[PDB]
């Protein structure tokens, strides 16, 4: 229930600044990503998606990040949800917050581009 | 040449097969000269009838209303033009209440007796660009217009018992209260009239 | 007597 | 091409001698009852122009109209 | 400003 | 930390223009898209300049865009394609001069997405349906209609879908009207991601395929597609139908391809190129825009490629099919984003970079003996054609169009000693590329400058008779006698006029037709056309004070507050009314309102008393001399008039009024009673003001002239204040002739001159001086102010490089074959000038880079040095090394062979020169080698901190090379740019954002103390104070990030946090401008402003980030704002939270863009939105013009 207060109190102050809380409340809803009652797991969801539009896309994937190619299935698959997520609702702006990539020996992953200096 | 006000006359005349189709065409024609009161100028329409005049403001403004106010918002500025003096006098002993919002502002005998001379007031003090009044009105106390123009040169003859050409005297006391001189350096005036009569109506204005 | 010539014209046909 | 109908309409009915096409070319006209056409060919209106323009001196259309600004909300 | 109630005037002052 | 957003120069680079009957009549406009910004230009046809109608702000990125016109239709529709996730329908209002949103239809999530549609739009050539895709796998076509009301109508989308499927351009086919047709340059990558190999990416190719829209069946089917034989990159529709072959014209990579389906094979011919071409052989040649030109008789393309060539082309149709293209060398023009043919023989020219062109095309390219490439003749395999370029032949300059874009580098400074700061902004690309003066005002241009006998009091222009469109005499008055001239070719002295030359005068007009008035203290004169004379002595020892004069009324103020006026009568002759009147107090100054066209004369006279009151007097015979309205004020008053303004209607009547303090009251004055509303005050100058009326574009402006003179004039219906950028003056007055249709006579002490005002409504005034490459710093030099600039090339030759590669190709002509050595020397000879026919390409890793010190006033190159082939500078500093003593040193920082894609570097220099002979001169100290690009030098206490790759390092003045000391090796990636205050260095990384490093003298070390804890791409930096600095992205959004109050900078060199510093900088504003920032200034822009925070993107604009002063305001602000963004929606459907708040959530700022649209909503919605505001349409007017007047401009 706390989750469900967090969504919607997350859409209501977007555009006015108040993303201190907000990111201080999402240092506690996080941990709960790994319950698995389906009730509880979407209102944690609902959370989530809450706060993509209201302290951005960047804090959500700087939260996702470690998680995606973890040793686990279960925190894998509980993450990769979360990061569809964020995709889906926001794929343009997360070009700018991607993470740099290095190369290796065949592939290059380095997004040149952007390393350009005028 | 000596007329205090020169006056520039244009006159238009329907050849319209059908009355009824005549009927339909002269309110159109008003329509049109409503646009070139567009500016600050003061229109004034005398009609055959005083009852008629009373229907003819009213079908002006609803015309407007479709036309996207094609000659609306003459004034200036939202309080120019004495809009706010319009607004305060909110309730008349007749319907100028409605007519007292809108820009056009009609007077007649018809109407009261007081309520005349606060009409006379409001349109000397420019409230209304258009009004429509009976040939009493020319005949009665003298205030002129910038442009003015008879409509379907028509009136009825109670001793002929049937519809008659307005007589030259009542035009020549109407059209010649058109351009103040002290107002404007010209007036014009505009004659709508039946094409048969359209000759009659030039021998006069011009010494023929 | 003062009398000039404008150095710069402003026009188009 | 004198003889040319848009039954039809010349620019009459068939005869019992002989559905996209709309235009014909006739050889000859009779009467028994009624106007007859007699030895026909199927013509498009847009040819006969082309060959004859002083003489003479399809359009793929949506069907259903849409929805104006005011309709929709 | 005026008196009444301390209302901008922007000099406008009239009959 | 509240700030508020203006713009004050919009953008002015041009995406796309589309062009089309908008307004729907015979004229014909182009609608331009400058990212975002939509605009309505109208070019004149006989006086051939470019008129800007309208100019709306869209808050979204516009994607693409095309013009769209019903079956028998007479007006043009815009469609347009956004990020919006919708697909809008405008039209053109001209009664009310604003686009109006017709359809707006929503079918996908809003941003650049990959596979929302909106990227490319094409439009049936009929008009019956429309096609908007992604760039891969989502295409939707709407089908448009007419209903019985002749409106506008839209159905719902028909998909056509193709997974794995990119899309390159989609053009719609002119198939006359059969089923509605689209032509795509289709690939599929799904073959590509399943070869490990990589065969499958190699050999895959490019494919045409054509959907046909099946309007009976209601459904889009994919029906033909062909593969291609090299990769086209977009597409022409032939125009069809009755007139021309139904086909598409592919462009592609050395080749012109005509394709259609059916039977025809297909067309292929070569492009031509330039004969002895310095450019690297390696490299293809494509075409970046077309136009075609549709006569009822024939038609045309015009395609530019890459250089600039301009080619026409002509297809040759054998009956139903075509059988070759030919193709024709038609001129060279500065490469286009976007060319129009319209219909009156223009070519509007809409370059991808620097100003715009509008040309007229002389001749069609059919004459002058000029070669003709065709796809018929024969060719052998290698080789391909060639052709000469050449000057202007077909086209002739006839308007040049002034942008900004791309402002590469600002600084806003007082370098010319005037008080207000002028904009010094580098711009443009390669050739074209420029140092630019930017000034606040009209741009001045004088005519004539005469000298005067003595200094003069007043100058009045007298028209011969009323008809005449041009004045014939000048009236200067002088403190003892009046001078009297005759204006024409030449303008001399003429004593016969019939004016008076005893006397000082104090007014001449014309009243009447033709008869005419001189004013003097002695009396009043009149002169009839006949010339005989008549005379009004004053009676008594009184004397005339002021005069007011109109076209047929005249009052003159007795000394001691008596008032007399004259009216002209049907005589002709003034006659003198009847009863004078006392005043209270005597008159400063009085002013008469212009006679209005229909009426016998004017109602008001406005009086200025000594009691710094002003009471307006009516003329009305019923009350003639009676009181109206009188208004108070804190000063006596200079000047009164009284103007018509706004009229195209009658314009609303206003009264200005002047002052000894120097501030400029504009009144509101009612036509039909007389009673002031409204004073909005301004500050201008410093000296009493004085007011003049003059006429501007054929309407009555005003010049109000203090310690610096101020036009108020209105312009596209609004009004506006801006100062002439010219000395001051002390008298002026209208003026009309042959050489100057419009104009001021000006007299400044001891001088005449006569004015003339090109361009009105502008912002900035600007000067330009030329560069070779683009420019990538300066830095001004403190003593001398002057400038040093880096210019740098990719691609690209230096003069020595192009020198040898020319004499290579001189030799390898001989080597071919008697005669080719006289072609080597005509070779060798002739130069083509390099900013009209581009400059030749190297290769990557090819770069050419200069140095220059220029003189900002003059503009003039006071010194040049040229570097090393393949060294590009990227930074520069002056610095005056403590050590050493003062001696100023220049420090430039090369990177020696660069390659972008991927990125690698053999190494770098910093070059040291001194700065001798004052600014004058640059002399080479040393060269010292770093190991990787120093892309930042600041100067640092003494020393300079010179980044270079991801190292910080402090160095010092050797006498054979720089010498280093403390360098910090833990910043994360590339460092971008240095900032100092005190011991405190700001750097940015290229993605690391802001890092704050403190450097520590007793243990000669640079620690890092606190960062940020978001990536940002940062392009630049400034610091607001001690603990605040503001940031800019390349993606296009602006920062503010503020330390925490506890973080002390005393951390002496393990944990961090999250892989970073231990102490987190808090961000504190976010705001997503929608155009890439690379300049940030704090500064006052104008005297007697406030601080402001300047920006200036790359897309040529110019915005100002002002702070809130107090809470009232700042609700005030913040509630107009949300009472817009619901009532007055940006009208390519996107949202303008959601716009602003693009990459990080919106923090802080108000949007004054959208607030400034109030005065553009509709006046019902204008009161409905000032309801809630508690205040009145006039007041919120006010209130957002207050905050841009004191900031800004």
């Amino acid at each position: 229930t706390a989750s469900a207060v967090v969504q919607h109190m997350s859409l209501g102050v977007y555009g006015f600044g108040c993303e201190d809380s907000l990111n201080h409340l999402l240092n506690y809803v996080w941990p709960n990503v790994f319950e698995t009652s389906p009730h509880v797991i979407q209102a944690v969801m609902g959370a989530l998606e809450g706060l993509r539009v209201a302290i951005g896309p960047c804090r959500m994937l700087q939260y996702c990040l470690q998680g995606l190619f973890h040793p686990a299935r279960k925190v894998r698959d509980v993450y990769w949800k979360i990061y569809n997520s964020i995709y889906i609702g926001s794929q343009d702006a997360l070009i700018a917050h991607y993470p740099r990539i290095y190369n290796d020996d065949k592939n290059t992953y380095i997004r040149y581009e952007l390393d350009y200096i005028l | 040449s000596f007329r205090p006000v020169p006056l520039e006359q244009t006159y238009v005349g329907i050849t319209e097969k059908k009355a009824i189709k005549r009927f339909q065409i002269m309110n159109e024609i008003v329509y049109e000269k409503i646009m070139e009161h567009a500016g600050k100028n003061q229109v004034l329409v005398f009609v055959h009838s005083r009852k008629e005049t009373g229907k003819t403001a009213r079908a002006i403004r609803d015309m407007c209303l479709e036309k996207d106010t094609l000659g609306l918002f003459l004034r200036e500025g939202s309080a120019s033009t004495e809009v706010l003096r319009t607004e305060a006098e909110q309730c008349k002993n007749l319907e100028l209440k409605d007519l007292l919002p809108y820009g056009f502002a009609i007077h007649h005998a018809g109407m009261t007796r007081v309520d005349r001379t606060l009409v006379e007031d409001l349109f000397a003090d420019k409230h209304i660009q258009v009004l429509v009044s009976t040939a009493t009105l020319a005949w009665g106390v003298n205030l002129p217009a910038h442009t003015v123009i008879i409509k379907g040169t028509q009136v009825y003859s109670p001793e002929k018992g049937r519809w008659t050409e307005l007589g030259a005297l009542d035009i020549l006391q109407m059209l010649g209260r058109a351009g103040r001189p002290q107002y404007d350096t010209k007036g014009e005036g505009i004659l709508i009239t039946s094409h048969g009569e359209l000759q009659y109506y030039l021998s006069l204005l011009n010494q023929q | 007597p003062i009398s000039f010539g404008f150095t710069r014209t402003s026009a188009r046909r | 091409f004198y003889h040319t109908a848009r039954g039809y309409r010349t620019v009459v009915f068939i005869h019992p001698n002989s559905q996209q096409p709309r235009w014909l070319l006739y050889h000859e006209l009779v009467l028994t009852t009624k106007e007859f056409m007699r030895q026909v060919l199927e013509i498009e209106s847009s040819w006969l122009l082309e060959v004859a323009p002083h003489y003479y001196k399809a359009k793929k259309m949506p069907k259903k109209i849409g929805k104006t600004r005011e309709e929709l909300g | 400003r005026c008196y009444v109630c301390d209302q901008q005037t922007n000099g406008v002052f009239n009959p | 930390m509240f700030l508020y957003n203006l713009t004050l120069q919009r953008a002015t680079g041009i995406s796309f223009a589309i062009h089309g009957n908008f307004s729907g009549t015979k004229q014909q406009e182009i609608v331009v898209s400058r990212g975002k910004i939509l605009e309505l230009l109208r070019p004149d046809p006989n006086t051939g300049k470019v008129h800007t109608l309208l100019t709306v702000e869209v808050f979204g990125v516009i994607r693409s865009l095309m013009a769209f016109r019903l079956t028998g239709g007479t007006k043009d529709y815009i469609v347009v394609g956004s990020d919006s996730g919708r697909i809008v329908i405008l039209e053109y209002q001209p009664s009310k001069n604003m686009f109006e949103k017709i359809h707006q239809e929503t079918f996908g999530k809003s941003g650049c997405r990959r596979i929302v549609p909106g990227q490319f739009l094409a439009v049936d050539p009929k008009g019956r349906a429309v096609m908007i895709s992604a760039i891969e796998k989502q295409k939707l076509v709407y089908i448009l209609n007419r209903d019985a009301a002749a409106r506008l109508t839209i159905s719902s989308p028909l998909e056509a879908h193709k997974a794995n499927t990119l899309v390159y351009h989609v053009v719609g086919v002119d198939v006359g009207f059969e089923n509605p047709m689209f032509a795509c340059l289709e690939m599929d990558y799904e073959e590509a991601d399943n070869d490990p190999t990589g065969e499958a990416a190699a050999n895959t190719q490019q494919t045409l395929t054509f959907y046909e829209l099946d309007l009976g069946l209601n459904h889009v089917v994919r029906k033909y597609s062909e593969p291609l034989e090299e990769h086209g990159n977009f597409l022409i529709t032939v125009p069809g139908g009755s007139d021309g072959p139904s086909g598409v014209l592919i462009c592609s990579e050395n080749y012109i391809t005509y394709k259609n389906f059916g039977d025809q094979p297909d067309i292929r011919c070569p492009i031509p190129r330039r004969r002895n071409d310095l450019d690297d052989p390696e490299r293809g040649m494509i075409f970046v825009c077309s136009a075609t030109h549709k006569t009822k008789s024939m038609f045309f393309f015009l395609a530019q490629t890459e250089q600039g060539d301009i080619f026409k082309i002509t297809l040759e149709t054998d009956e139903d099919m075509v059988t070759e293209i030919r193709l024709k060398y038609f001129d060279t023009v500065p490469v286009a984003a976007a060319m129009c043919v319209l219909k009156t023989g223009f070519l509007f020219v809409a370059s991808e970079f620097g100003n715009h062109y509008l040309y007229q095309i002389a001749h069609l390219g059919d004459d002058d003996e000029e070669p003709e490439f065709s796809s018929a003749m024969p060719l052998e395999e290698g080789d391909t054609f060639f052709f000469q370029p050449r000057p202007l032949k077909n086209l002739v300059l006839v308007d040049e169009l002034d942008s900004l874009s791309p402002i590469l580098f600002c600084q806003i400074a007082d370098l010319a000693n005037e008080d207000t700061p002028q904009l010094y902004v580098a711009c443009g690309r390669g050739p074209r590329s420029s140092l630019r003066v930017l000034r606040h005002g009209l741009e001045v241009s004088e005519m004539a400058v005469s000298e005067l006998p003595g200094n003069p009091n007043a100058v009045w222009t007298v028209r011969r008779h009323i008809e005449d469109e041009f004045d014939a005499y000048i009236i200067v008055s002088f403190v003892n006698a009046t001078l009297v001239l005759s204006i024409g070719e030449t303008v001399e002295e003429v004593t016969d006029s019939g004016f008076l030359g005893t006397t000082p005068t104090l007014s001449c007009s014309l009243l009447g037709d033709d008869a005419l008035v001189q004013v003097y203290p002695d009396g009043i004169r009149h002169i009839r056309a006949d010339k005989r004379v008549n005379e009004w002595k004053t009676p008594g020892k009184k004397t005339i004070v002021k005069c007011a004069v109109n076209q047929r009324q005249v009052v003159i103020a007795l000394t001691g507050g008596e008032l007399v006026y004259f009216e002209m009568d049907p005589s002709g002759q003034l006659n003198e009314y009847t009863e004078r009147k006392e005043m209270s107090a005597d008159v400063v100054c009085m002013s008469l309102a212009n006679v209005p066209p229909g009426e016998q004369r004017s109602r008001f006279l406005a009086v200025g008393l000594v009691d710094n009151t002003v009471r307006i007097i009516s003329l009305d015979p019923s009350d003639c001399l009676q009181p109206l309205s009188m208004q108070a004020l804190p000063a006596q008053p200079e000047s009164l008039c009284i103007v018509e303004m706004g009229g195209t209607s009658i314009g609303f009547l206003y009264l200005n009024i002047g002052l000894q303090n120097g501030v400029l009251l504009r009144t509101v004055l009612d036509p039909v009673t007389g009673d002031l509303s409204d004073t909005r005050t301004r500050y201008l100058g410093s000296r009493p003001v004085k007011l003049f009326r003059v006429r501007m574009q054929g309407q009555e402006a005003v010049l109000a002239m203090s310690s610096r003179s101020w036009l108020s004039y209105s312009y596209q219906s609004r009004f506006h204040l801006t100062p002439l950028s010219y000395e001051t003056l002390e008298f002026a007055s209208g003026f009309a002739s042959e050489q100057c249709p419009e104009g001021i006579v000006a007299i400044s002490t001891n001088t005449l001159r006569i004015l003339a005002l090109e361009k009105l409504g502008a912002v900035f005034n600007q000067v330009a001086f030329p560069l070779q490459y683009t420019p990538r710093k300066f830095v001004i030099h403190p003593e001398s102010n002057n400038l040093i600039i880096i210019e740098t090339d990719h691609n690209a030759y230096t003069e020595a490089t192009k020198a040898q590669r020319k004499q290579q190709m001189a030799e390898e002509m001989v080597e071919a074959a008697e005669l080719a050595a006289e072609m080597a020397a005509a070779f060798l000879n002739e130069n083509l000038p390099e900013s009209i026919f581009g400059a030749p390409k190297a290769g990557n890793g090819q770069w050419a880079s200069v140095i220059r010190v220029m003189n900002p006033i003059q503009g003039n190159t006071l010194d040049l040095v040229q570097l090393e082939q393949n060294e590009a500078a990227f930074s520069v500093a002056v610095c005056r090394f403590s050590n050493t003593g003062e001696d100023w040193y220049v420090l430039v920082g090369v990177a020696k062979d660069l390659i972008l894609n991927p990125r690698s570097v053999a190494g770098g220099f910093v070059y040291t020169y001194k700065l001798v002979n004052n600014g004058e001169k640059l002399e080479f100290l040393h060269k010292t080698p770093v190991e990787e690009v120093p892309a930042a030098i600041a100067p640092f206490q003494g020393r300079v901190l010179i980044g270079v790759g991801k190292l910080l390092r402090v160095y010092d003045l050797g006498k054979k090379k720089l010498l280093r000391k403390c360098e910090n090796k833990h910043i994360a990636n590339y460092i971008s740019g240095i900032q100092t205050i005190g011991h405190r260095v700001i750097v940015s990384d290229v993605q690391e954002s802001f890092i704050w490093v403190r450097y520590k003298r007793n243990e000669n070390q640079l620690i890092i103390f606190a960062d940020d804890t978001y990536p940002r791409w940062v392009t630049t930096a400034s610091l607001l104070d001690y603990d605040t600095v503001a940031g800019a992205d390349k993606f296009g959004n602006i920062c503010v990030v503020r330390l925490p109050p506890n973080t002390n900078d005393e951390v002496d060199e393990d944990r961090g946090l999250l892989n970073g510093a231990s102490q987190k900088a808090e961000v504190i504003m976010n705001y997503h401008v929608g155009e890439t920032v690379l300049s940030l200034q704090k500064t006052t822009l104008i005297p007697g402003g406030s601080e402001s925070l300047v920006y200036t993107t790359l897309s040529g604009g110019i915005g100002i980030l002002v702070p809130f002063t107090s809470h009232e305001d700042h609700d005030f602000f913040q509630h107009v704002e949300m009472h817009l963004r619901s009532e007055h929606p940006p009208l390519c459907g996107r949202d303008h939270l959601s716009f602003r708040s693009y990459y990080f959530p919106v923090k802080n700022v108000i949007d004054g863009d959208l607030c400034e649209q109030f005065n553009s909503m509709e006046p019902n919605k204008q009161k409905n939105v000032s309801e809630e505001l508690d205040r009145t349409p006039p007041e919120v007017s006010k209130k957002l013009e207050d905050i841009r007047t004191r900031y800004a401009f």
